[PDB]
């Protein structure tokens, strides 16, 4: 599982 | 449940979501107060994002999916998200 | 323990307003592991610099230690940091081995 840091 | 959520993005310039990649697809991590997604209310953490504006994520890496999502949010106009309720 | 390489990268968040990375957590039963770079996306601050690579271990962000930090906290802290305007400094290690125990330990096999 990878957690994208930037909020969309 | 596959749901279609149309955000007119008149009052919000961002979705207010984070994304989680699984090795397969991209999923809602969390929903932020002040974004378009929270204003709609239907999408929940752990839902799977299938398409945005007729663009299917099944054909791309998770990170390419996030790039395309970011690009579509950046473009002025309404957003349609297709999500699978998990 | 020895380091393959340690680099410190200051990101201009004024020229690129988003980081453009994912993070991955590793941990074993024994408390070994950390926070690692997952994907680096073109168009973001990290890709432009070009030096950070997938699998690097995140040691510090601004003045915050990331070497003994839960995944939940790592994600929350990086967002708090990106959220507010201003430069971001990432210190990372290039890892010998991508296993929980392997960043600072030469492979023996």
């Amino acid at each position: 599982s990878e957690f994208f840091v930037d909020v969309m | 449940n596959i749901i279609t959520v149309t955000l007119n993005m008149e009052k919000y310039n961002f979705l207010g979501i984070s994304i989680v990649g699984q090795s397969g697809g991209i999923y809602i991590g969390s929903i932020m107060k002040g974004g378009a997604v929270a204003a709609d209310g239907r999408i929940e953490p752990g839902d799977m994002l299938l398409q945005v504006n007729e663009i299917n994520f099944e054909n791309m890496s998770n990170d390419d999916a996030v790039r395309v999502l970011r690009e579509i949010v950046h473009k002025p106009g309404p957003i349609t998200l297709t999500v699978a309720k998990c």
